[PDB]
């Protein structure tokens, strides 16, 4: 060891939603644990969340959790493992009332309970009447679930290591990840963070698109570091594009203004919506709402503007003192990036990449997954995942709105729940030698030592303009083939490409460096997959194989880093406490 | 048409103390960009200038700079709000922080004062709910103005009195997160909060300058709220 | 040791911290003002030919002006201090433009006292 | 602590302010300013307590200013109480000089 090694039970990469609600766990079960994160901690995606937490509380009206597991596995389109959508649903309400008792400042009914909005996809009765079960802090519920997370943390004295990049995974000499190397943004130090878990809490990757709804910190660093270890990642063709992202900006605009009463219309006034969706209308599904603005701007019935082509989203019938109560943080983001007063006049909206479906398999427990030579699950021992970098898969080819943060709280917690059971099963684990570590190191030192070679800022450019044409919401075999030569191509690139800072004090520029072979990989396995799913399922829409494929693709599609291929797992169908929703045609 | 800009820079490895560096940026004549934008692209020209940011719509509190004079967030201050005729736009870190390179301030104090005031829920667990808390419309309304604060630092730094006793007197941005809490009908520790705020600094070194009103990349008000903390010690001090 | 930005000339002030930065000078100034003017009450009052002496004093026009500028910081501290004190009590708000706007008002109430201390001198 | 400071600071300006509209009110109404009706004015009993009142508002009024401005600028510890001890003797002077003037006419 020629690295400083500094030794936790557990390593959490990552202090977003899910990353603090897993620290604040595992610290309560009295282990050690290191929380890391390349910004501070409350500048973490999670803060931009507006809508709210989805989660049959039953305030607004009587409720029931089962309605909610209905509305999430049709939401899913059927892909989702039944198992965890029934954990995920049934633990909810204990799960987000904890928060509230955190002091999480949620808004409220005139009877002093939790404030619950209309979202998309959400009914009484499986797949009856619309239902409100989004519990939310005006349209701030983001910010407000992350600072609450953080002062929780504050509380419990969690030892914090704020603006650490993590490099990579390190492997002992049995394949199992005992912790990981990281860099201090600060002082440039990299040190070895050793472990008995490691959980990877990186979130979701939009910036690997042209235009996202994502923080620039969204580079789907967890992607890549779990590729490069040899862990496999899972659906990852599936990529929510949300139907009201501003237009010309990827400032995202809330579903809660639909949920409030907004509604979307075209260049002649139709509110288009009531003919896409007969039933749920404007509340439906989002991959059907996305495709919905998306055939009619590409046949003509889009407006322009100097936002570019768009449709309209109309909120101005619902007044003054419920805009600027319920919705006062887009009217902000509306009034600032489309320069539009949304209590005059409507916004203008195109979908836009926003939530990655994909990410690491994962038992509920948050232990990370991977197959054998023969294709079954096995452990990847002290491996872990939650939130958005997370394939538990509770979303799997359509996640529903205010259904993340709750996947957040209740894996994230879960995860720290089961912690010690799962160091338990796994066994102890051999120590790394200095080559193990070494290992790590590879990917940065290339960097340091490429004076010469490529201007990442063209690779990058082109990576993200190649997604947006070749992967977006509707995809073609043809220009998905294309598409993934020229990522062959670009990848090329990067392995000789130039670092252009070289110091040490706070250099930006070797993060965006090492963010971007991140947002490679994750393009890559985004690629790759796309194209070997030959069926349209949720947000995955293709033109070729227009039908949905139950006979061949009702199951997650698995690319395996080493062999650079794919392959299948099944989705789970067996609920603990109800028998399984089978899959039927699933229309809005 | 072309922008000129004059950008703090200063590495200690390298820069014996800070110096002022002048930049060009050729810009779209009929778009209006955001200072982010323009910061994005120099870094495209000049890989070493170092600065932070996120979310890039004014949430995460990432790039507070003083720019022109005045303290705001990069990425909701447009260019042309900061561009004026033959003059250069001035970005420099926010004032009175421990500058760490370039734009980077330490922000650890400013953090140290937050930590200070207690900020999380203390409720004593008694005649404890059924399920939530419950918290009347009105009462919930006491906490809008407050808990919106994206600690971006703005405030604290264009407060004199926080620039002479950074470690003794809050700072707008802490006291309005005190006053979050004081009047949160679920927190039950209000007297052994306002117990810890009753000395000479803590509280009574904002003296009304209302600096930090102006420079709220949110809006917020810090000085009213710690009116409203000023008037509870009162209340129970005197 | 590090290096902060604290270039009081690289900083915009808008006119609430102006008003703030004059009050605490005045203030210094009045401190200083009250043992000139009491050595001057002093000799005033100690005999018929004090206060002949006094008279004589407060006609030099040097004089004139520094008890002009005596008294315009004390009339300045005493506005700017009745404003901050009402906005303590809540008889004026705590909002950036009732700030600007009571702070202008202070300078228009001060300039006219101002030249009123002017005529008596 | 810090609460009384700001008490005492507030209570003494509300004096001092009653006495200057008194010192004022005079000055501005008088005409002719004879060694005779200034003598006749500082002999009275109300003007005599108004002024010592005063200045004992001045001392506890001032010191707390003083204080709040050398504890923002003067950091070294030394002459920080170096100074104290200049403004508050000052200070206390002011009212023992008061007192001599006064109780002499
Ligand atoms: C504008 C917007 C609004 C949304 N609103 C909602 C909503 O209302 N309801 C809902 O359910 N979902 C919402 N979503 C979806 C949402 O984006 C995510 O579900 C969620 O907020 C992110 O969770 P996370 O904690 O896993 O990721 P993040 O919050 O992005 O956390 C990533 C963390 O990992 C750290 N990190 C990254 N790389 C490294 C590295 N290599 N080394 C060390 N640390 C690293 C970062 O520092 C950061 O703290 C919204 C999304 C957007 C963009
Ligand atoms: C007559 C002799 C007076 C003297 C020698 C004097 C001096 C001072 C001094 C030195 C300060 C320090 C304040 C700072 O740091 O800015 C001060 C503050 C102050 N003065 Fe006076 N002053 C006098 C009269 C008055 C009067 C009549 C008022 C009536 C409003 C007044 C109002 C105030 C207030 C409110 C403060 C503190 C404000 C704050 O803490 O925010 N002063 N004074
Ligand atoms: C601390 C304080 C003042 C001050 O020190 N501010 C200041 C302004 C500009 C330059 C230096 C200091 S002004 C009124 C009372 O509060
Ligand atoms: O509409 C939003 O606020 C956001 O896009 C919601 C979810 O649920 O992710
Ligand atoms: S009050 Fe405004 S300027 Fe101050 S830290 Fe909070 S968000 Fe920033
Ligand atoms: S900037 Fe400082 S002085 Fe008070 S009102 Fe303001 S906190
Ligand atoms: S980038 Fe997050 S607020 Fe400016
Ligand atoms: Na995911």
């Amino acid at each position: 060891m020629k690295l400083p090694v500094r030794e936790f039970d557990a390593v959490v990469i990552g202090a977003g939603g899910a990353g603090m609600r897993a620290a604040l766990q595992i610290s309560q079960s009295g282990q050690t644990c290191a929380l890391l994160s390349k910004v501070f901690p409350t500048r973490s995606h999670t803060v931009s969340a507006q809508g709210g937490i989805t989660v049959a509380l039953g305030n607004t009206h009587e409720d029931n959790w089962e309605w909610h597991m209905y509305d999430t596995v049709k939401g899913s389109d059927y892909i989702g493992d039944q198992d965890a959508i029934e954990y995920m649903c049934k633990t909810g309400p204990e799960a987000i009332l904890e928060l509230e008792h955190m002091g999480l400042p949620f808004s409220r009914l005139d009877d002093g309970r939790i404030y619950q909005r209309p979202f998309g996809g959400q009914s009484k009765n499986f797949g009856g009447e619309q239902a409100a079960r989004t519990a939310a802090a005006a349209d701030r519920t983001g910010h407000a679930l992350l600072h609450t997370l953080y002062q929780q943390n504050l509380k419990n004295h969690t030892t914090i290591f704020s603006e650490w990049y993590a490099l990579d995974l390190v492997k002992n000499q049995d394949g199992a990840v005992v912790g990981c190397t990281a860099l201090c943004i600060e002082t440039g130090e990299v040190v070895y963070f050793k472990a008995r878990a490691t959980v990877l809490a990186t979130g979701g990757a939009g910036r690997i698109y042209q235009s996202t709804t994502n923080a620039h910190i969204n580079t789907g660093d967890g992607v890549g570091m779990a590729i490069r270890a040899g862990v496999p990642v899972q659906d990852m063709e599936m990529w929510q594009f949300h139907p009201t992202g501003i237009a010309g900006a990827g400032v995202l605009v809330t579903e809660g203004c639909r949920g409030e009463g907004g509604y979307l219309l075209n260049k002649h006034g139709e509110r288009f919506m009531e003919r896409y969706a007969p039933n749920a209308k404007d509340l439906a599904g989002r991959d059907v709402v996305a495709r919905s603005i998306m055939i009619e701007i590409r046949e003509g019935r889009g407006c322009d503007g100097p936002w570019g082509p768009h449709a309209k989203l109309k909120l101005d019938h619902l007044g003054k003192e419920v805009l600027e109560s319920r919705l006062p943080g887009i009217l902000e983001l509306s009034r600032t990036f489309a320069h539009v007063d949304p209590v005059k006049e409507p916004i203008p909206v195109i979908p836009t990449c926003h939530y990655m479906m994909g990410g690491i398999p994962t038992k509920v427990t948050g232990q990370a997954l991977t197959v054998n030579e023969k294709g079954e699950d096995v452990v990847v021992p002290g491996l872990f995942a939650v939130g958005e970098i997370a394939c538990v898969s509770v979303h799997g080819a359509n996640r529903l709105g205010g259904n993340s943060l709750l996947d957040l709280v209740v894996f994230g917690r879960a995860a720290g729940l089961h912690l010690q059971e799962s160091i338990a099963e796994q066994g102890a684990l051999r120590d790394a030698s200095e080559s193990d570590v070494e290992a790590s190191l590879d990917r940065l030192n290339r960097w340091n030592n490429n004076r010469n070679g490529e201007d990442p800022v063209a690779i990058r450019k082109a990576l993200q303009e190649c997604m947006q044409h070749n992967f977006s919401v509707f995809r073609e075999g043809d220009a998905m083939a294309k598409g993934l030569e020229q990522l062959k191509v670009i990848r090329e690139r990067l392995k000789n490409a130039r670092l252009d800072d070289t110091s040490s004090e706070f250099n930006t520029q070797r993060v965006e460096c090492l963010e971007l072979d991140n947002l490679m990989e994750t393009a890559y396995a985004t690629a790759v997959s796309a194209n070997f799913r030959t069926e349209s399922r949720g947000a995955h829409s293709r033109f070729d194989f227009p039908d949905r494929d139950d006979e061949n693709w009702l199951c997650h599609s698995l690319y395996l880093p080493e062999s650079e291929s794919m392959t299948r797992r099944s989705v789970n169908m067996e609920p603990k406490l109800r028998p399984a929703f089978p899959p039927k045609i699933r229309t809005y | 048409m072309r922008l000129e800009f004059s950008i703090y820079r200063y590495n200690p490895d390298v820069d014996d103390a800070p110096r002022m560096q002048d930049y060009t940026l050729e810009a779209d004549e009929g778009r209006d960009m955001m200072l982010l934008d323009a910061l994005i692209q120099l870094k495209e020209k000049d890989p070493s200038l170092s600065f932070r940011r996120s979310c890039r719509e004014g949430v995460c509190g990432s790039d507070g700079l003083n720019m022109n004079g005045k303290n705001g967030l990069a990425c909701i201050t447009p260019i042309s709000a900061l561009n004026q005729p033959g003059k250069k736009i001035v970005i420099r870190p926010l004032p009175g922080l421990p500058v760490i390179r370039d734009l980077v301030v330490d922000m650890g104090q400013f953090y140290a004062q937050y930590e200070k005031i207690k900020p999380y829920l203390l409720n004593n667990g008694q005649n404890p709910p059924a399920r939530e808390h419950l918290q009347m419309p009105e009462q919930r309304e006491k906490l809008d103005g407050l808990y919106e604060c994206i600690l971006c630092a703005c405030c604290s730094t264009s407060c004199p009195s926080f620039w002479w006793n950074p470690d003794k007197f809050i700072g707008p941005a802490g006291l309005l997160a005190a006053y979050r809490f004081l009047i949160d009908s679920r927190d039950t520790e209000t007297d052994s909060r306002l117990d810890g705020l009753s000395d000479a600094f803590s509280v009574f070194r904002c003296h009304s300058i209302m600096n930090c009103v102006s420079v709220c990349p949110k809006g917020l008000n810090p000085t009213r709220a710690i009116g409203h903390i000023k008037s509870m010690l009162l209340q129970r001090n005197a | 040791q590090r290096p902060v930005n604290l270039d009081l000339q690289t900083i915009r002030f808008p006119i609430t911290a102006i008003a703030s930065i004059l009050h605490r000078v005045s203030g210094v100034i009045t401190f200083v003002a009250v043992g000139i003017l009491l050595w001057l009450l002093g000799t005033s009052l100690s005999s018929p030919e004090g206060f002949e002496q006094a008279s004589a004093i407060m006609g030099s026009f040097f004089v004139k002006f520094i008890m002009w500028g005596i008294l315009t910081a004390l009339a300045y501290h005493v506005v700017v201090g009745i404003r901050h004190m009402m906005m303590d009590f809540g008889y004026l708000e705590e909002t950036f433009e009732a700030g600007k706007r009571s702070a202008k008002i202070s300078f228009v109430i001060t300039v006219v006292l101002s030249l009123l201390a002017g005529v008596l001198v | 602590n810090g609460v009384h400071d700001f008490i005492l600071v507030r209570a003494t300006a509300i004096v001092l302010t009653l006495y200057i509209i008194y010192m004022v009110g005079f000055f501005a109404t008088s005409g002719e300013l004879t060694y005779e009706v200034w003598i006749g004015f500082f002999a009275s009993a109300f003007t005599k307590v108004f002024t010592l009142l005063a200045l004992f508002s001045i001392l506890i009024h001032a010191w707390i200013g003083m204080w709040q401005v050398l504890t923002d600028f003067v950091k070294p510890l030394a002459l920080r109480l170096m100074l104290q001890l200049v403004i508050v003797v000052a200070l206390v002077v002011y009212v023992i000089y008061g007192f001599v003037v006064v109780w002499g006419v």
